[PDB]
């Protein structure tokens, strides 16, 4: 018995991997302001960022 | 017989006169009360970010 097969296929695959540690990257949009009497030079504010 | 009796960086005149960093509490103007910061840190929350 002689037999001959010729299969041909096409695969698809869509993947998604995530870092539970670094799951997104934050980017703020801020506006400084001064209310007092004196001009400040080389302004450097420290910024507490609270979620809950 | 000492520049600074209390031992802190401020001399007896400085403490007595009250002519230093005025934010210092007033009792530290006594040349025997050490003008001396005592700083501890308090915990309020802890964040566990699993990687
Ligand atoms: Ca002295």
């Amino acid at each position: 018995s002689t037999a001959v097969q010729d299969s041909n296929g096409e695969s698809w695959n869509t993947g998604l991997s995530i870092n539970k540690g670094e799951s997104a990257y934050i980017n703020a949009n801020v506006r400084y302001y001064n209310t007092g009497t004196a001009p400040m030079y080389k302004v450097t504010p420290t910024t507490n960022l609270v979620l809950d | 017989l000492e520049s600074n009796t209390a031992g802190d960086p401020y001399t007896d005149y400085e403490k007595a006169s009250g002519s230093f960093d005025k934010a210092i509490k007033t009792e530290a103007r006594d040349p025997l009360v050490a003008a001396y910061p005592i700083v501890g840190v308090g915990m309020e929350k802890l964040i566990i970010s699993t990687n």
